[PDB]
RNA sequence: GAUGUCGGCUCAUCACAUCCUGGGGCUGAAGUAGGUCCCAAGGGUAUGGCUGUUCGCCAUUUAAAGUGGUACGCGAGCUGGGUUUAGAACGUCGUGAGACAGUUCGGUCCCUAUCUGCCGUGGGCGCUGGAGAACUGAGGGGGGCUGCUCCUAGUACGAGAGGACCGGAGUGGACGCAUCACUGGUGUUCGGGUUGUCAUGCCAAUGGCACUGCCCGGUAGCUAAAUGCGGAAGAGAUAAGUGCUGAAAGCAUCUAAGCACGAAACUUGCCCCGAGAUGAGUUCUCCCUGACCCUUUAAGGGUCCUGAAGGAACGUUGAAGACGACGACGUUGAUAGGCCGGGUGUGUAAGCGCAGCGAUGCGUUGAGCUAACCGGUACUAAUGAACCGUGAGGCUUAACCUU
RNA sequence: AAUUCCUUGUCGGGUAAGUUCCGACCUGCACGAAUGGCGUAAUGAUGGCCAGGCUGUCUCCACCCGAGACUCAGUGAAAUU
RNA sequence: CACAGGUGGUCAGGUAGAGAAUACCAAGGCGCUUGAGAGAACUCGGGUGAAGGAACUAGGCAAAAUGGUGCCGUAACUUC
RNA sequence: AGGACCGAACCGACUAAUGUUGAAAAAUUAGCGGAUGACUUGUGGCUGGGGGUGAAAGGCCAAUCAAACCGGGAGAUAGCU
C-alpha cells in the first residue's frame, strides 16, 4: 500500500487546523452561482470526526431558521476553503449523535478551559 | 463469507470460548507443556504469547492487566517473575507446536504446545 | 428518500402543515423522490382560512430530506426532517408566497427559481 | 389426507 | 488494439480544482515483455504472448524456463495473449510499458471477480423473498416453484438456482483513464474493477468506442 | 421422497466406487531414533527431527 | 386398493389474434394528434382503496399497464382468506330428525429425494511416448427497455390557435454487472459508560453472571440506500413496403431474365463458457539414448539396472472454498502466528499528588488500551527424504533427406 | 340486520380512492314480542371498523451471534421397492 | 426407552425486592452418555439497522412498543 | 364485605412458531386466562353398556364410544372384491 499511501499524501492539505468533537467550527466553502465564485460560511458544532488521511471527514451540526442541518465535510476537498475554530467545547465522547435529540438549553456544551 | 476474518469459533459461544482459553493459558504457564487438539493449540498462541509480551515490562499496571486476563495471581507471578525475564531477548515466538497423532476417543488431531525454553 | 405514505412537513405558507406522498412521479416503478423531485401529495392537516384545505390532492417538490443530498466532492447535507413545497396541480408553480427553512442548491432550475429567490438560506 | 367434495 | 497486464493496487480518490472527487482504481502496469509472437503462417492468427512481473526461479519449472529463455526474457507471473490488428507488429523480447495508454481515453478492464462461494437464489439472482410471517413455514427465502406441472414435466435449461457465485472472469467496459503516470508504472481509471486487491488485471482500449 | 424401484447391485457398487480409502504414501524416518512416523508428527518415543522433544 | 380445488405469494415458460417501442399502405392524412390495415415476439409491459375473491369499480401513475396456452402453469415450494367434516346461530322449509350454489362466528395443510430433470462442483478414463503452459473457436449462453429537456426551430405546415418529420446533445426511470474510494448499515473477536449481585482477604482495582445484563461509539470484512459501467453504433441477408430497367401482351407492368432500397425480428458486432468438438485440434518449451532371459515369436511375457521432466502427498495457508477443487509458500523462505513501528477506534488508564467534610474534580495525560488493517522482522511452525510417473515411443502409404 | 335474494340497494360520514365499518331511509325476497321484542352501565384470551404510538409486516432486504446442514472418527434407522 | 411429559406432602439461608416473582449466591447438587473440525446455500432460536412507517396481509399474524413507585390530574356514559 | 382488583404457587389452554418416521400416539418455547371460589387437590367409596354420567360437545365411561371391553352363538351373512 506504499503506492496508494504516497498518492494520497501528495494531495493532502497541509493547513488543516486542530479541532475536536464539540468544538464550534466555522467552515468557508466555495459556492458557484453562474460564472462567479463565492465563499459562504457554515458554522456549527463538530459532532463527529473520522481520520482516514486523505479520506478524513467531519460532521458539523447547526440550527438554521428553526431547522436542524448537518453537513459532512471532506477535510481535504478543495471545496472547503478554510476551517476556523470559533469556540472549544468539553465533551466526554468522540461522537455527539445524542445532540440530535436535544435543542435549546439541553444542547448546551461546556467550554474547554484547559 | 469469511474473507479476511480471524479467530476460530470452535463450536462455542463467545463467553465459553474466552473462558476456555483463559483456563488453557494458565495451564500452559503452570505446566510448560500441555497436550491439546491441533486447532485449539493454534488459537492459544494468540492468547498466551501476548501475555508473555505483557510480562516483559514489570509494573503494577501490567500486573493488574495480566490479572484481568488470567484471574490467577499464581500465573501472574509466574509470568512476571520467571517467564518475562527468560523471554526478554526473544522477539515473539515464545511457544512451539508439535503434532502428536490423533485422539483415540474421537480421532481428533492432537498436538503438543510448549514454551521454547523448556530445555533443562 | 420519499415513498408513498411518507409524511412530509410543509416549507411554505400555503396553509398545510403536513402532507402524505401518494405517488412518486417521473417513471414506472419509481419508488424514491429526492430533493427537487415532484411528488403527488394529499393534504392531511392544514390551518383554517388557508388557501388549501384538508383532503386536497396536489403535487409538491421535495426541498429537504433526512437521507440528505450528495455533493460532487462526496460531502453530504442532511436535515432533521422531510419538507416539501406545494405546487399547483396544473401549472406546478409554487402556491405559497414565502418559504420556511433552508433550501438546497439542486433546486437551481428555471422551474424552481421562484423557490430559491424566497429561500431564507441558499 | 385431503378431501374432495 | 494491444493491451497490457497489470495488478489491482487498490481504490483511491482524486481531487480536482473544480471541486469534483473522482474515485479511481489504482492499477500498476509494470514493463510487459513480449515472450512470443503468433504468426499467420505458423499459428493461423496474429497475436503476441507477453509476461509481466517476476517470480522466484526456485518455483519455475524447466519447461516454463525454456520458453522464457527462448525469447531472452525473465520469468514473470504468467503468460497472456493479445490479438494484433493489421497495422500492429512486435518483436520477441520487446518491453511494453504504460505509455501505450497515454493517448487512450477509455479502457476495458477484465479480471476475476470476488468469490462468494455457494450463494442462494436471493443473492445470486435477486429473487424476492417470501413473507417472513403470516404463516410461512420454512420457506422464507427458498426459490419456490421451478416448473409448470405435467405438460413440460421437467426443469428447463438455464433455470436460475443456487450455486457458485463470483470467482469468474468479468469485464468492465468504457472506464475513463483519469491519469497515466509512466514514471511510476501506474494507471488510474475512474470507477471500480473486478477482483480483490493484488489480483491480476487486464486492461485494453475500449472496444465499444 | 422414497424410491419407486429397488436399486440394483450394480448401482450400489458404482456409488461406492469413490468410497475407497487411500493409504499413507510413505512414513518419514527419524534421523536420530530411526523410528518410522507420520511426516511433521513426533515419533512414538517422543523424537522429532532428531531431538527428543517429549520427555516420555 | 385417491390425479388435493378457488385466490394470494414465489418462480416462471411458450404462442401472436401486438398493449408499448420499431418499419410500412390507405385516410373524409394541412401540422400536432388520430382512425384502419399489413410486417414485426427482441426487450419492456403500475402502485394502492374496497372485497377471500379472479374479475370489476375507484384513486393516482406509465412509452405501455397486451390477449391466451402451460392439470383454468406452479400446495412432495409457501399460504389457507373462500368453498366443503364434526360446534353454534339467523332467515327459510319440515309435525319432526334435519335441510338450503342462503347467510353468519370458530375450525390440525405430513413426507430425511432412489430415478428423470435442473443449478453447482469433483473423481476416473480417453485424446496412441510422457510432461508444463499459452491458444484456435465448432458449439452454447447472457445482453437487446425507454421517458423528459435542449438544439435544429417557433422553422415546414396553418387564417389562426397550435406546431413537426429527418438529424444532434444532455439528463433520468426500471433492469443488469462489478467494487467498498466516498456516504451509511452491521461489526456478541476493539474501547468506554452504567444497574443488581458474587468473587479475587479487605481498600483501591478487576473478573464472572443477568438476551452481548442493559446501552453509547466503532477496525477489518461483508453489504445498499452508496458510485462506476452496460443496452449501442457498424455490417450481412430480409419482412411488409417502395423502386429502376423490362418483355410475355407493339401499350402498360417492381419480375418472368437482370438490378436498388428496406425494421428493436434473423446472421454478426459486445460479454461469458467452450477441443469429451471421440471430428478429442493448434503453437512454444521440457524429459527419458541400459542389460538381458523365455516360447504360446508377437503392438508378447518376465528379471536386473534405472526413476528423468513432472506430478502427488505432507506442512504453513489465502480477499479460494460445503467437501473436492483453485491460488501462494515451505529455510536458497515473509506462507501463517508472534514480535517491532505506524495507522485506526475508544476518549484523559492504573498508580501517585492537589483541592474538597464528601460524592467528585484537577495535574501527571489526548493518557491507557486497541480484532481482522498498513509497512517491516526468521522469533515459532513450514524436514533430509520417501511415494507416483520411466528408459526414445505401432502399422500402411506418400513426399523429401540418401547409399 | 348473525335475518335483504335482487345488492357493492340509495343517501350521508370517514379515505386521494371504503363490496367492510358507522348513521339514516323502508321497496322487511323471508324481523317481531318469554322457542321473547327493543334498550342497556359493567364485563369478554368474543365478531367487525377507525386512530395515536410502534416497529424488518413491507418497499428490500444487509450484517452479526448461536444450534443443524457440510467434513472426519464411532454407532447406526425408516417409509418404499 | 437411561423418554424435554405426568406425580401428593414436609424443610424454606444471604444481597436487592411488596414477595415463595426475578437476578446473583450459601449449604448442597450438577455440566443433562457421541465427539473433533469447518464457518456454503438453506432451516431453526436470537441481536442490530440507513430513509420510509402497515405501503404487508384475508386480518397489525408476528414482531416492536407500553411497563415501577409516590404526587398532580382525568371526559362522555353510569344500574351511582 | 366481594363467584371484587393486580399477581406467583396451583388449576387452565386463547395466539404464534417449532415439532409432524417428533424429546412427546397431543408436547416444547414466548405470550395468554382464573388465581377466597360454581376454586383446586390427596386417600377411599358409589353409579355398568341400550346402561351410567353429562353447567349438554353425542361429550366421557382405562390411548377404543351414534351404544365399552372380553368370551361365546360363529366358519353370522356377503347376488360384492
Ligand atoms: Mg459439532
Ligand atoms: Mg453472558
Ligand atoms: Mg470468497
Ligand atoms: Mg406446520
Ligand atoms: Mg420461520
Ligand atoms: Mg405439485
Ligand atoms: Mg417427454
Ligand atoms: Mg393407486
Ligand atoms: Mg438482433
Ligand atoms: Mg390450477
Ligand atoms: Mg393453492
Ligand atoms: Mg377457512
Ligand atoms: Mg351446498
Ligand atoms: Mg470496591
Ligand atoms: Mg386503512
Ligand atoms: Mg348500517
Ligand atoms: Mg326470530
Ligand atoms: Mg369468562
Ligand atoms: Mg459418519
Ligand atoms: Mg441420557
Ligand atoms: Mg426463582
Ligand atoms: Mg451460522
Ligand atoms: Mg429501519
Ligand atoms: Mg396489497
Ligand atoms: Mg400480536
Ligand atoms: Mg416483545
Ligand atoms: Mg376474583
Ligand atoms: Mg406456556
Ligand atoms: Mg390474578
Ligand atoms: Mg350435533
Ligand atoms: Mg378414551
Ligand atoms: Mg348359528
Ligand atoms: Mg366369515
Amino acid at each position: 500500500s506504499n503506492i496508494i499511501k504516497q498518492l494520497e499524501q501528495e494531495q493532502m492539505k497541509q493547513d488543516v487546523p486542530s479541532f475536536r468533537p464539540g468544538d464550534t467550527v466555522e467552515v468557508k466553502v466555495w459556492v458557484v452561482e453562474g460564472s462567479k465564485k463565492r465563499l459562504q460560511a457554515f458554522e456549527g458544532v463538530v459532532i463527529a470526526i473520522r481520520n482516514r488521511g486523505l479520506h478524513s471527514a467531519f460532521t458539523v451540526r447547526k440550527i438554521s431558521n428553526g431547522e436542524g442541518v448537518e453537513r459532512v465535510f471532506q477535510t481535504h476537498s478543495p471545496v472547503v476553503d478554510s476551517i476556523s475554530v470559533k469556540r472549544r467545547g468539553a465533551v466526554r465522547k468522540a461522537k455527539l449523535y445524542y445532540l440530535r435529540e436535544r435543542t435549546g438549553k439541553a444542547a448546551r456544551i461546556k467550554e474547554r478551559l484547559n | 463469507m469469511r474473507h479476511r476474518k480471524s479467530g476460530r469459533q470452535l463450536n462455542r459461544n463467545s463467553s465459553h470460548r474466552q473462558a476456555m482459553f483463559r483456563n488453557m493459558a494458565g495451564s500452559l504457564v503452570r505446566h510448560e507443556i500441555i497436550k491439546t487438539t491441533l486447532p485449539k493449540a493454534k488459537e492459544l498462541r494468540r492468547v498466551v504469547e501476548p501475555l508473555i509480551t505483557l510480562a516483559k515490562t514489570d509494573s503494577v499496571a501490567n500486573r493488574r492487566l495480566a490479572f484481568a486476563r488470567t484471574r490467577d495471581n499464581e500465573i501472574v507471578a509466574k509470568l512476571f517473575n520467571e517467564l518475562g525475564p527468560r523471554f526478554a531477548s526473544r522477539a515473539g515466538g515464545y511457544t512451539r507446536i508439535l503434532k502428536c497423532g490423533f485422539r483415540a476417543g474421537d480421532n481428533a488431531p492432537m498436538a503438543y504446545i510448549e514454551l521454547v525454553d523448556r530445555s533443562e | 428518500m420519499i415513498q408513498e405514505q411518507t409524511m412530509l412537513n410543509v416549507a411554505d405558507n400555503s396553509g398545510a402543515r403536513r402532507v402524505m406522498c401518494i405517488k412518486v412521479l417521473g417513471g414506472s416503478h419509481r419508488r424514491y423522490a429526492g430533493v427537487g423531485d415532484i411528488i403527488k401529495i394529499t393534504i392531511k392537516e392544514a390551518i383554517p382560512r388557508g388557501k388549501v384545505k384538508k383532503g386536497d390532492v396536489l403535487k409538491a417538490v421535495v426541498v429537504r430530506t433526512k437521507k440528505g443530498v450528495r455533493r460532487p466532492d462526496g460531502s453530504v447535507i442532511r436535515f432533521d426532517g422531510n419538507a416539501c413545497v406545494l405546487l399547483n396541480n396544473n401549472s406546478e408553480q409554487p402556491i405559497g408566497t414565502r418559504i420556511f427553512g433552508p433550501v438546497t442548491r439542486e433546486l437551481r432550475s428555471e422551474k424552481f427559481m421562484k423557490i430559491i429567490s424566497l429561500a431564507p438560506e441558499v | 389426507m385431503f378431501k374432495a367434495f | 488494439m494491444i493491451g497490457l497486464v497489470g495488478k489491482k493496487v487498490g481504490m483511491t480518490r482524486i481531487f480536482t480544482e473544480d471541486g469534483v472527487s473522482i474515485p479511481v482504481t489504482v492499477i500498476e502496469v509494470e514493463a510487459n515483455r513480449v515472450t512470443q509472437v503468433k504468426d499467420l503462417a505458423n499459428d493461423g492468427y496474429r497475436a503476441i504472448q507477453v509476461t509481466t512481473g517476476a517470480k522466484k526461479a526456485n518455483r519455475v519449472t524447466k519447461p516454463e524456463a525454456g520458453h522464457f529463455a527462448k525469447a531472452g526474457v525473465e520469468a514473470g507471473r504468467g503468460l497472456w495473449e493479445f490479438r494484433l490488428a493489421e497495422g500492429e507488429e512486435f518483436t520477441v523480447g520487446q518491453s511494453i510499458s504504460v505509455e501505450l495508454f497515454a493517448d487512450v481515453k477509455k479502457v476495458d478492464v477484465t479480471g476475476t471477480s470476488k468469490g462468494k462461494g455457494f450463494a442462494g437464489t436471493v443473492k445470486r439472482w435477486n429473487f424476492r423473498t417470501q413473507d417472513a410471517t403470516h404463516g410461512n413455514s420454512l420457506s422464507h427465502r427458498v426459490p419456490g416453484s421451478i416448473g409448470q406441472n405435467q405438460t413440460p414435466g421437467k426443469v428447463f435449461k438455464g433455470k436460475k438456482m443456487a450455486g457458485q457465485m463470483g470467482n469468474e472472469r468479468v469485464t468492465v467496459q468504457s472506464l475513463d483513464v483519469v491519469r497515466v503516470d509512466a514514471e511510476r508504472n501506474l494507471l488510474l481509471v475512474k470507477g471500480a474493477v473486478p477482483g480483490a486487491t493484488g489480483s491480476d488485471l487486464i486492461v485494453k482500449p475500449a472496444v465499444k468506442a | 421422497a422414497v424410491q419407486q424401484n429397488k436399486p440394483t447391485r450394480s448401482k450400489r457398487g458404482m456409488r461406492r466406487s469413490h468410497d475407497a480409502l487411500t493409504a499413507v504414501t510413505s512414513l518419514s524416518v527419524d534421523k536420530t531414533s530411526g523410528e518410522k512416523h507420520l511426516r511433521h508428527h513426533i515419533t512414538a518415543d517422543g523424537y522429532y527431527r532428531g531431538r527428543k522433544v517429549i520427555a516420555k
